[PDB]
RNA sequence: CCCGCAGAAGAAGCACCGGCUAACUCCGUGCCAGCAGCCGCGGUAAUACGGAGGGUGCAAGCGUUAAUCGGAAUUACUGGGCGUAAAGCGCACGCAGGCGGUUUGUUAAGUCAGAUGUGAAAUCCCCGGGCUCAACCUGGGAACUGCAUCUGAUACUGGCAAGCUUGAGUCUCGUAGAGGGGGGUAGAAUUCCAGGUGUAGCGGUGAAAUGCGUAGAGAUCUGGAGGAAUACCGGUGGCGAAGGCGGCCCCCUGGACGAAGACUGACGCUCAGGUGCGAAAGCGUGGGGAGCAAACAGGAUUAGAUACCCUGGUAGUCCACGCCGUAAACGAUGUCGACUUGGAGGUUGUGCCCUUGAGGCGUGGCUUCCGGAGCUAACGCGUUAAGUCGACCGCCUGGGGAGUACGGCCGCAAGGUUAAAACUCAAAUGAAUUGACGGGGGCCCGCACAAGCGGUGGAGCAUGUGGUUUAAUUCGAUGCAACGCGAAGAACCUUACCUGGUCUUGACAUCCACGGAAGUUUUCAGAGAUGAGAAUGUGCCUUCGGGAACCGUGAGACAGGUGCUGCAUGGCUGUCGUCAGCUCGUGUUGUGAAAUGUUGGGUUAAGUCCCGCAACGAGCGCAACCCUUAUCCUUUGUUGCCAGCGGUCCGGCCGGGAACUCAAAGGAGACUGCCAGUGAUAAACUGGAGGAAGGUGGGGAUGACGUCAAGUCAUCAUGGCCCUUACGACCAGGGCUACACACGUGCUACAAUGGCGCAUACAAAGAGAAGCGACCUCGCGAGAGCAAGCGGACCUCAUAAAGUGCGUCGUAGUCCGGAUUGGAGUCUGCAACUCGACUCCAUGAAGUCGGAAUCGCUAGUAAUCGUGGAUCAGAAUGCCACGGUGAAUAC
């Protein structure tokens, strides 16, 4: 209620930023809720190519895209044709041409939000939360990764006052700045009220 | 294990000298108490010891996991655990050479 | 009993389903209804209540209540207890009763073996048998745990007889002792009283007063009279059954202990009832009465003070004789006896070696602390046991009721003693662990205090909140941790509220149909919402009977809500707190809750570091790695710079230069690295050196596990529930700015290290396109006209202010202070009334340094001066940033 953004501090330092363009006074706003409108666009269709982040870049007025997720095919199906269908319609409400670039996450279950999504869909259906919570925290631990630790608040179990649990796995210096902590939520609004989850993955070194 | 090569030939300055100094202490004070046993490996076989009251913590727990063990109890001790209890002196120096040089003797036929 | 006929045909329920305890979901109800043996469910999401499905169990039954035993080893013979949980009488002598050392003989009671008779049958049990089986009947056996007698066996127990010495007891001799009773007695003080001296206090308290004293105290000296207590010695010393016992002396008298022998020869151990003793307080009769002192009196303290304090003071305490018989009468540990590893003192006898020198080595009584096996719930006990047994007695059997009532016994009396029940609660206890707390202790820290500096509270003004009024003065935050807060900006809008005017598949979304481009331009009624019109366009693909756009009507699924619930949530936040702590694994200790690690000696800003130590490690934290500020270097030199030189309208204005400022990227540099001392040879602290910076150099970000069911459903998301011709939607005007009040947060003051006028100096950072806006021009000015230039080291905002010099002002409510009001104007914006900002002139209040109480701050800080920014048409003294000047104090 207090801990800074760990992702946050970490801008420049390790992470870099998921924007990357230059603007002025004029047109600063008018670009953001565009950008924010296409993220709103693509977390919307694509939960179940697992996406992670998507990666915007206006060049020369032409703007450029790249969809950070799992499944590089199923976000375009067969022969890619599917994606043209999403290429051209993200231009649209961007208003410049746009190339569509894409990233394949290669350890899945090691990119903070596919975790954290994960453990929403399984937290989703009226699944018990411990028993994927902790069966998620021991993967990515032997799949290698120095620290992970998640949190889930909320009503769980569908419990009638709230509480929050955690779990903790290796090192997750959250002082450093020097470290690598990928780290994103995916909320979980089930049949009874919301609960949340946050995941901090001590995923690399400096 | 690290330490006791890095420190000679291996990796003991690619930092700050006085930094990579504690690395050093560490190596020594790995070396302090721990270095009698880096050989070892595994368990014993035999806990052959000086005394058994300033070694209390021997007995109880080298009599735990059954480690055959051969103290030499002062008159002030308490043999109670101690396997072969060897009537001796502690306190002195001139005899605990005597028993280690007693014991110097058949532990060099045992090699085999 | 047997045979034939008829057809699935005539024949399945009851409880419970939270744990106990077999078996769960849905709906209804909302601390209601109700359930229930127990523990407990019921507050709008109930597996427990009612129904429903389904399930479990039992079955012609099933459950309920009642009753006995069990479970209950909670009446313990089998098979309980008593240091603290319930419970060892207060203690002692001791009759009955129980129990009893060792040797031989005897007896044959107990005991014991065989036999004998009786032990009725059915019933119980065993092999059978009989009704188709069963239940039921029944044959035979066993058994009926027993009682009487005969015959023996004689270990053990008892009787009897005779012993023996260990148990027990007597004598010889010493030793120590606050043992008890009596009778004397000495010193010290206390008060009193009489003299001498001599004089205003004495006594008392946190501070006072009560009281005593100028009829002379208190002080000091001299002396007498009394009463009670025995300093020092005096000691977890001694003595006594226990209560208890203390100056010295004498008389009377009890017990204990040791020696080497003597002698009786089991004379024992315990003991209901019985007898005696038995602190204190108290009772009765009679003596005493210094001090102390219940009660009481007076003075105080307090909110009240039938107390704590102070001055006095009766009983009483003191003595005798009676009485009472209770006490945390407590090592909370019954009496006697046997046995079971040590250590160190103390006290008191006695044997020996050297008393050869305070000694050394034994042997007995009593006693103090710590401790092992073992024991106990643990805590602890531990040769004087709570250990290991044996004898005898007392006593316990949930809490309260109650140690009470009733009766009995005792009592002068107060009372004591023996001692229930109903009724009522499912707990009442014990020891121990983790925290929290303490007007408990130690240690350490923070502008926490102290030492200073300057403010608050007093004044006016700006602003927010409670209160109050209102058509409405929306909503929320409202101990530190709300109160210049959400609000980085309410005339309209914002707007969530108010009056009135209106709309309702709609202002915003998807989906269906037709007329029809979309759009463009314009009038009347109207506050506006709208209503009622009048023209123009006819446009992209052709399936072309349409598209897809976009306007309108029409239909319904819906749409919409800043509606209640932060105690259904997410998300984000404050906070204790940048506080130094919080935990885990593995191992060990403990029955266990847990502990240790994480404590301790030091050390630090720090569970930071070293060492030690049943701990070894680890994670989250602290620190570091990131920003920025301080010194320096390499590249680059613009729109910024100007060193050495040319031209100069001397101004970086112009060549031109590339050094310096500076700008910006990348490196260096501070690490207790060097030195000395101190320090456990450790960490570390202290001072110096060089150095721009010296001990985390300064500042910032970064806020652990958790606490506060702290905020927020109105940023947002969101389960619920909720409304829906409205709690939804559109408009106009108004409120959000109200004002007998009260609070918080600021601004400016009350002036002379200051106000005023003139001359005049030095800043940083930042901002800019329906934007910032020079030059010039007009107006007192606010600003208006024109208007280059700059989306930006180049243009503009923009002129830093306190400072400094010169004149002036004379302690005044003044040239202080500047509110309030008056008129008069400027800009913004549809619109300045409610309710803006600024300017001109006039106007000129309160107020003279602010009660209790109270807050901020450790150096470029406080204080004081001024600048820019965000928010925004317009609107800062609020917030956020910047540079200037420049301290006091920390013992």
């Amino acid at each position: 209620g207090q801990k800074v953004h760990p992702n946050g501090i970490r801008l420049g330092i390790v992470k870099p930023w998921n924007s990357t363009w230059f603007a002025n006074t004029k047109e600063f706003a008018d670009n953001l809720d565009s950008d924010f409108k296409v993220r709103q666009y693509l977390t919307k269709e694509l939960a179940k190519a697992s996406v992670s982040r998507i990666v915007i870049e206006r060049p020369a007025k032409s703007i450029r895209v790249t969809i950070h997720t799992a499944r590089p095919g199923i976000v375009i199906g067969k022969k890619g044709e599917d994606v043209e269908k999403l290429r051209k319609v993200v231009a649209d409400i961007a208003g410049v041409p746009a190339q569509i670039n894409i990233a394949e996450v290669r350890k899945p279950e090691l990119d903070a939000k596919l975790v954290a999504d994960s453990i929403t869909s399984q937290l989703e259906r009226r699944v018990m939360f411990r028993r994927a919570m902790k069966r998620a925290v021991q993967n990515a631990m032997r799949l290698g990764a120095k620290g992970i630790k998640v949190e889930v608040s909320g009503r769980l179990g569908g419990a009638e006052i709230a509480r929050t649990e955690w779990y903790r796995e290796g090192r997750v210096p959250l002082h450093t700045l020097r470290a690598d902590i990928d780290y994103n939520t995916s909320e979980a609004h089930t049949t009874y009220g919301v609960i949340g989850v946050k995941v901090w993955i001590f995923k690399g070194e400096i | 294990k690290d330490l006791e090569t890095q420190s000679q030939d291996g990796t003991f300055d690619k930092l700050t000298k006085k930094e990579a100094l504690m690395r050093t202490r560490e190596l020594e004070k790995l070396e302090n108490s721990l270095g009698g046993i880096k050989d070892m490996g595994g368990l014993p076989d035999a806990l052959f010891v000086i005394d058994a009251d300033h070694e209390h913590i021997a007995i109880k727990e080298a009599n735990n996991l059954g480690i055959p063990v051969f103290a030499i109890v002062d008159t002030n001790s308490d043999p109670d655990g101690v396997d072969f209890v060897i009537p001796g002196n502690d306190d002195a120096i001139r005899a605990v050479t005597l028993y280690l040089g007693a014991v110097a003797a058949t532990v060099r036929e045992g090699r085999s």
